[PDB]
RNA sequence: AUACAGUGAAACUGCGAAGCUCAUUAAAUCAGUUAUCGUUUAUUUGAUAGUUACAUGGUAUAACUGUGGUAAUUCUAGAGCUAAUACAUGCAAUCUCGACCCUUUGGAAGAGAUGUAUUUAUUAGGAUGAUUCAUAAUAACUUUUCGAAUCGCAUGGCCUUGUGCUGGCGAUGGUUCAUUCAAAUUUCUGCCCUAUCAACUUUCGAUGGUAGGAUAGUGGCCUACCAUGGUUUCAACGGGUAACGGAGAGGGAGCCUGAGAAACG
């Protein structure tokens, strides 16, 4: 029933147009996917030509990456904090690109002690305040930079500075 | 009701008309999967123990597994493409016409059409390990000489067919092996002499 | 669609109208339908040595036609401009350039000719573990090219190895054949070129009768320099 | 603001007049 | 704008 | 700059906090080329315009059209107004015709109403819009 | 008591179902794989199930799905799934207004409100904001309609025409529940208060406070029940508490806590089953039946995976869960009452099944709550009972603590 | 092996303890067929802790479900970890199974992934247990007789057989240096001594 | 032809299945044209993958044998076989810096380096007017893809006589890129009368921005928030038309295959 046709809207000059045909195949829309925290489960769909399109219908783990430690990291999602688009999505716990998602800071942690050998060369250790204030809770707030919806994957970077401080304020 | 009994051990199959309704009803409300014993089944089959696995119905309509009914129901089966059939219930009840039964246990008694009859196999291996298994071969042994060979008598002509053996290791298939590994090898050879001769080229150039 | 109508024909083919109720349909290939002329009209429609398609067919099944040296067995192969076509058994060679009418010319060459074709650089780039190659444009893609080489230059590709053995660079001055528009066909020598960033540069071309003409830069083929072409011409 | 639905239309919607008829008995308590 | 398209009917003779 | 929902920024532009090599945050710009010269405001702006044609996503290829505007009411795009006679035979007379073209608009110009602009297509960018706003005059 | 999974998930929690398919063909040889028995033919959806009802006529199923988002309608007679239908959003909620499938309302999650009839989707309506739950009234011929918004959408069937929408005071309406015999409608707010409305005039009649002297953590009213006899209402605490209340009083009878912390909902009155006096509450992790009057535990239903909804069959002991995995878990409980009409024979096989079983009758508190609530000292004493992250803890005494606490 | 399983009472056998330990070195075996039947050997024997965790431990055998397995069961501060007391039981089954799973050659990617998982668990454990993994890998090979002489090689020891056990226990050293870096134990017996007898028999070799 | 070898029913695999009848619509159809730096593309054409094995399993059945039900179908159940390009599994090398400057092509101690595919993050950046484009690298991720367990013809070159080593011409396969065949959107232009058709659009998006969902992708195509816009007396909108001068296969609704269909299945 999803279409993506643009002759059912109204023209520029703001006319009624007409049905001209059926709908077609070839602008086709399927039906959202509502990626949600969970055990994992992924729909593939059979697209355009040979290639295949993978619905995260439920994922829990992802990979996220420490820009400014240049490192990445698999990670559990805890939850949805904050979403740009709508607030409902936050309220369902619904995962898509550009939402804020809590993630456990174990693995991140576990890598700062190693490769610094200091408890989370003191001059290369230092990192932001809040940061540092965000492993001593346990949780990092995060940035989903990928899809699921269409890759499956729920890849993304924790949040620093100003995006940091902005999602603070937002929050 | 009919009863199509099966001994797959030696191969076997016949079936028995019951009359009387106690047979019947002794057969009654159980299931496929389920098994009864012979002796209530009869004096020639004491001692038996029939596993129910499957029949057909008054009408024709056979049995399916998984379903709990004793009627029939329309079912949405497939023979991707699924058609909504009818089939009766696992639950065996008097409308059924014949009811098929495989023999788990031989009783006391030889049932004169299935005990004391076999039917043999209709094909033999056909590929290498197979026939190795069949035969207990060992490695070094070669499945030729193995190989299981069939009679045909046209008229007054006859002669012996055996099957063409499959994943047999050949000259041919280590020629091709050998060939593919070279082939690689000259294209990775190729590859590198035309990259040392831009590289020569460039440094010319320069 | 599958069926072409010989109305509905390429106009360049030479092709008689009334002759049936169907044309060939050139499959794909190396060069553009439009700008193609399959096997079955060249050889019966142009040299007459087949009188219907299912000669044509026994001949290629005989494997005594090749395409820039490599045997092709499909009717409807589709031979292009500068495709080098050898017949064996007869012994001849020939390349395919348009008229000044614009249609496909048979023109014989030499063995020496024929061991050779010229290609316009449709692109350069670098590929895959950082192979630079050239695509020109018969489909051709050509790695480690020569530095200098760049798009809208001509490669004289050796059929035999598939190898660069020289380029010439897009210059004034330089000999130019034209593949497109009402000057299809048209041989000159650059004069200027008229740049118009994201619109289709312009090429003046001078003839040797000293009229000069515009061209769309996509329709111009550098074939050599002035009073030396790479290529014998008709 | 009206449209997309956000804000509320209380004019007849013709589909579904009449899709589902009163129960006249009432509540059974008095 | 020019189209800088060939045309056949121009180089196609109409003298009949 | 943040005067929306979510935050503004240029995709793949990474300012290392850690290092603080320079004050300024890290700016992408590129030339629209056609010998056509990026304003400096964009150079050294703070705008995010995934639309504009020196920091956004958008590459000017096709048509190039000029136009007085005559709308500019609406966020970061304008309503210009290309006049034409067109030619009547039968008359032999020309008469006023107007199209009105929706262009996007880059922060980095400045547009009022009336003034002469110049506009380059670009891919879809709305419903109505397929130009960006490319010099003003 | 004794509790027989019909069908469902036979794995654990930690192991994925669909490997478990994918190592199911290969262990296919297994006897007891051909001797499974299947109520019912094509009874899981692909991903997931939203929500499950069963329709007032007894002899018809309905479900709703995750991907392609769609409605399933089994029959009982056939045993089968009668027809799937997709839709353009999943659904959040749904009802059936006729006795038998033919008119369902179905409220999706984009918030348009969809209704299906016997051919197809007969009509889509957009609400003004987003949807959490849906209830019609027969007498009114009334489709009532919570949102996010504080207004409490009111859409008339008879008419075909949005009518004035009830105002709450809160902002937003988790669950809203009708009574039959009474009209009596309720509301479930964000804050712990329960807005109590009449249908017959437009009016507020009350608004009850829930109070929770055990946890004064915040939550929120997520589900609500009106028994059938009229004067008894249930409600579902986010914090993870069930309160059943007489209406006619401003106290609760008994508060009886699920244990794990997660939010009820759905509870069900088994009026009909006999011996009235006994209910079941829905979290994500358990569903549990326990002693209407004096909250005694009477049996537990736990699947491996989390429950979206769960559903019982009128008159007789089967429950249907709506769950996460691909199949639809349904339970059959022998001591509750007998097996349904359509499947006479299930009570002939009940050896066969798996019997499934102590986590229903005992509270469990969390690592951060022990410590909060002064309980390391029980830790390591037979009062504490560790139960992986967290320890059980009997449910008096928890109460009596967090007053200490 | 199979046979063994079976067993009713493995425990009352007429060797059990010799037999079990033997169970732990197939358990420690590369080929993941001989871990599941040793596995279920020593499932045979009746140990309550063993027998909570056994889905788990055999999952991590699954191929298909290591991966997730690791995330879920062996990760730090997770729900589904094993319990402070039942980790002197189920930790030396643990390494034996992920040192057999790091004994798996890197052929592919998938096994190439795989060692990196196995590796990348190593942080989640407890130092003492991180200690006993660096000893199994170093068990196998014989350097004791080398340092209790005035360090001389034999020439018995110095095969290409020896020079392959010596390239496995390298490679494991360098990888879970990488990983741990300066949380790394080091331990003159279990890491630092066999480490020092590999360059000494690879200066053997060479010029001998 | 003592594995088979010619021909070959049946069956499993592989490829391809993409005229009529009604309605009608003013540059929304259609013709010409631009762009795809905004996309998918079976096939053709050119390039392109050194990272138990003298060949694994039924985790396998059809065709086939045999026993039956039914009034009965391109209706059927029970029992027993057997194969693959079907289904699963899977395996002692090269290149740099190069001391010694030993010999001055040269050898060479030592030190190094070494797939592809998806997603995210980061670092560098020959082609085009223009790019975050091409390409390379690092850290990880993946229901981690692929990297010949295939077939025909021929039987050459060597020797270390073992059927030891090494091989010629094709077919069928396979990753990526380009080309071709196409498809989808898209820029601009294009002869009726019309005001006795002056307002139309937000009429469940009308005009634009941000973010997200979906698509093969751009995009109000759809959704949340925000601004109140857009067309028009230079004729928007509406009406009439010798605008034959777009729809469905008993009627509406839903779904499935493929490179291409909302399929005359
Ligand atoms: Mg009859
Ligand atoms: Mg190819
Ligand atoms: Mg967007």
């Amino acid at each position: 029933g999803i279409s993506r046709d643009s002759r059912h809207k109204r023209s520029a000059t703001g006319a009624k147009r007409a049905q001209f045909r059926k709908k077609r195949k070839f602008e086709l829309g399927r039906q959202p996917a509502n990626t949600k925290i969970g055990a994992k489960r992924i729909h593939s769909v059979r697209t355009r030509g040979g290639n295949k399109k993978y619905r995260a219908l439920r994922i829990e783990t992802g990979n996220f990456s420490w820009a400014s430690e240049g490192i990445s990291k698999k990670t559990r999602i805890a939850g949805v904090v904050y979403h740009p688009s709508n607030n409902e999505l936050v309220r369902t716990n619904t995962l898509t690109k550009a939402a804020i998602v809590q993630i456990d800071a174990t693995p991140f942690r576990q890598w700062f002690e190693a490769h610094y050998g200091q408890t989370l060369r003191a001059a290369s250790a230092k990192i932001e305040s809040s940061v540092e204030s965000q492993f001593s809770a346990g949780r990092l707030y995060a940035c989903i930079s990928s899809r699921p919806g269409q890759s499956g994957r729920c890849d993304g970077y924790i949040l620093e500075g100003e995006e940091l401080a902005f999602y603070l304020r937002r929050l | 009701m009919k009863l199509n009994i099966s001994y797959p051990v030696n191969g076997s199959q016949k079936t028995f008309e019951i009359d009387d309704e106690h047979r019947i009803r002794v057969f009654f409300d159980k299931r496929i999967g389920q098994e009864v014993d012979g002796e209530a089944v009869g004096d020639e089959f004491k001692g038996y123990v029939f596993k129910i696995s499957g029949g057909n119905d008054k009408q024709g309509f056979p049995m399916k597994q998984g379903v709990l009914l004793p009627t029939r129901i329309k079912l949405l089966l497939t023979k991707g493409e699924r058609k909504r059939k009818s089939v009766r219930g696992a639950i065996v009840g008097p409308d059924l016409a014949v009811l098929a039964l495989v023999i788990v246990k031989k009783g006391e008694q030889e049932l004169e059409g299935l005990t004391d009859t076999t039917v043999p196999k209709r094909l033999g291996p056909k590929r290498a390990n197979n026939i190795r298994k069949f035969f207990g071969l060992s490695k070094e042994d070669d499945v030729r000489d193995f190989v299981i060979r069939r009679e045909v008598t046209k008229g007054e002509k006859t002669y012996t067919k055996a099957p063409k053996i499959q994943r047999l290791v050949t000259p041919q298939r280590l020629q091709r092996k050998r060939h593919q590994r070279a082939l690689k090898v000259r294209n990775a050879q190729a590859q590198r002499e035309a990259a040392a001769e831009y590289a020569q080229l460039l440094a010319k150039r320069l | 669609k599958k069926h072409l109508k010989r109305l509905a024909a390429p106009h360049h083919w030479l092709l008689d109208k009334l002759s049936g109720c169907y044309a060939p349909r050139p499959s794909a290939g190396p060069h553009k339908l439009r700008e193609s002329l399959p096997l079955i009209v060249f050889l019966r429609n142009r040299l007459k040595y087949a009188l219907n398609g299912r000669e044509v067919k026994a001949i290629l099944m005989q494997r005594h036609v090749k395409v820039d040296g490599k045997v092709r067995t499909d009717t409807t192969y589709p031979a292009g401009f500068m495709d080098v076509i050898t017949l064996d058994a007869t012994n001849e060679n020939f390349r395919l350039v348009y008229d000044v009418k614009g249609r496909f010319a048979v023109h014989r060459i030499t063995d020496e000719e024929a061991s050779y074709k010229l290609g316009k650089v449709k692109k350069v780039q670098l590929g895959k573990k950082g192979v630079p190659y050239v695509v020109t444009h018969d489909g051709r893609t050509i790695r480690y090219p020569d530095p200098n080489i760049k798009v809208n230059d001509t490669v004289k590709i050796d059929l035999a190895s598939g190898k660069i053995t020289d380029f010439i660079k897009f210059d004034a001055g330089k000999l130019v054949y034209v593949t497109g528009g009402r000057n299809l066909g048209r041989i000159g020598t650059i004069v200027h070129k008229e740049r118009h960033d994201g619109g289709f540069d312009l090429v003046h071309i001078k003839d040797s009768l000293d009229n000069t003409f515009v061209t769309r830069l996509n329709n111009v083929f550098v074939i050599g320099e002035q009073g030396k072409p790479y290529i014998s011409l008709p | 603001k009206a449209s997309k639905g956000r804000k509320l239309n209380y004019s007849v919607q013709d589909p579904i007049a009449n899709y589902e008829a009163p129960i006249t008995s009432g509540y059974k308590w008095s | 704008h020019f189209e800088d398209r060939f045309d056949a009917r121009e180089h196609k003779d109409r003298s009949n | 700059v943040q005067s929306e929902r979510a935050f503004q920024k240029q995709p793949h532009i990474f300012n290392n906090p850690k290092v603080k090599t320079s004050k300024r945050t890290k700016r992408w710009y590129k030339n629209a080329g056609l010998g056509f010269k990026t304003p400096k405001t964009a150079i050294e702006g703070s705008y995010i315009d995934k639309k504009c044609p020196f920091t956004g996503l958008v590459s000017i290829r096709g048509k190039i059209l000029t136009g007085t505007v005559v709308s500019t009411k609406m966020h970061r795009t304008i309503v210009i107004r290309r006049a034409y006679l067109h030619y009547i035979p039968k008359y032999n007379r020309y008469e006023k015709r107007h199209k009105n073209v929706p262009v996007h608009v880059s922060p980095a110009f400045r547009v009022q109403v009336g003034d002469i602009v110049t506009v380059g297509q670009c891919r879809p960018i709305s419903k109505t819009v397929r130009f960006n706003v490319v010099k003003v005059s | 008591v004794s509790v027989y999974q019909v069908s469902g998930t036979n794995v654990s929690r930690s192991l994925p179902d669909w490997i478990a398919k994918k190592r199911k063909r290969q262990l296919k040889n297994d006897l007891e794989y051909q001797n499974r028995v299947e109520l019912i033919q094509d009874f899981e959806f692909s991903e997931a199930s939203n929500k499950i009802k069963v329709s007032r006529d007894g002899q018809y199923c309905m479900a709703t799905g995750t991907y392609k988002p769609q409605i399933h309608v089994y029959d009982f007679a056939n045993l089968s799934l009668k027809f799937d239908r997709h839709t353009d959003a999943e659904n959040v909620d749904f009802t059936i207004l006729s006795d038998d499938w033919t008119k369902s309302v179905h409220l999706q999650n984009d918030r348009s409100i969809q209704f299906q009839n016997k051919g197809g989707l007969h009509y889509t309506t957009r609400i003004p904001k987003f949807g959490r739950s849906l209830v019609y009234n027969k007498v009114n011929c009334d489709l009532y309609v919570g949102a996010s918004g504080n207004e409490l959408y009111r859409l008339n069937l008879e008419k075909g025409r949005f009518l004035n929408p009830f105002k709450l005071d809160t902002e937003g309406v988790n669950h809203v529940s009708i009574n039959e015999v009474n009209g009596l409608l309720a509301a479930g707010t964000e804050t712990n208060v329960v807005e109590f409305w009449d249908p017959r005039s437009r009016s507020r009649v009350s608004k009850l406070y829930l109070e929770n002297n055990i946890d004064n953590r915040p939550f929120q009213v997520t589900t609500t029940s009106f028994r059938n006899d009229g004067l008894t209402f249930a409600c579902g605490t986010s914090n993870g508490y069930s309160y059943i209340y007489d209406l006619r009083t401003s106290e609760p009878s008994i508060i009886k806590d699920q244990g794990y912390g997660f939010d009820i909902k759905k509870i069900i009155w088994l009026d009909n089953v006999g011996t009235e006096n006994k209910i079941v509450t829905c979290d994500k992790r358990i569903a549990k039946i326990w002693d209407r009057l004096d909250g005694k535990a009477y049996a537990s239903m736990e699947p491996s995976v989390d429950i979206n909804d769960i559903e019982h069959v009128p008159g007789t002991g089967m429950f249907f869960t709506a769950n996460e995995s691909i199949p639809m878990h349904t339970y059959y409980i022998p001591s509750l009452g007998p097996s349904p009409r359509w499947c006479s024979f299930l009570d002939s096989i009940t050896e066969e099944l798996e019997e499934k079983p102590v986590y229903s009758n005992y509270r469990f508190i969390t690592r951060d709550d022990v410590k909060k609530l002064n309980l390391t000292h029980l830790v390591g004493s037979r009062v504490l009972r560790a139960y992986m992250h967290g320890f059980f803890i009997n449910t008096e005494l928890y109460d009596k603590v967090s007053l200490i606490a | 092996l199979k046979t063994l399983s079976k067993f009713k009472n493995i425990k009352n056998v007429y060797s059990a303890t010799e037999l079990h330990d033997h169970l732990m070195v197939l358990l420690g075996s590369r080929n993941t067929d001989v871990q599941k039947l040793a596995l279920d050997a020593l499932l045979a024997y009746k140990n309550p802790t063993l027998n909570k965790y056994r889905d788990n431990l055999k999952n991590l055998l699954d191929d298909t479900l290591f991966k997730d397995e690791i995330t879920t069961f062996l990760t730090e501060n997770g729900s589904q970890s094993i319990k402070a007391e039942d980790e002197k039981v189920v930790m030396p089954y643990v390494l034996r199974i992920f040192f057999g799973r790091a004994q798996v050659p890197p052929t592919s990617g998938q096994k190439r992934s795989r060692k990196i998982a196995v590796i990348s668990v190593l942080p989640n454990f407890k130092k003492p247990y991180i200690n006993d993994f660096l000893s199994l890998a170093s068990e196998r090979l014989d350097y004791n007789y080398f340092f209790g002489n005035s360090h001389q090689i034999n020439s018995s020891k110095a095969t290409l057989k020896t020079i392959r056990r010596m390239t496995g226990f390298v490679n494991i050293v360098n990888s879970t240096l990488s990983v741990l870096r300066t949380n790394f134990p080091l331990h003159t017996n279990s890491v630092l001594q066999p480490l020092i007898y590999s360059i000494a028999m690879a200066y053997y070799v060479l010029d001998t």
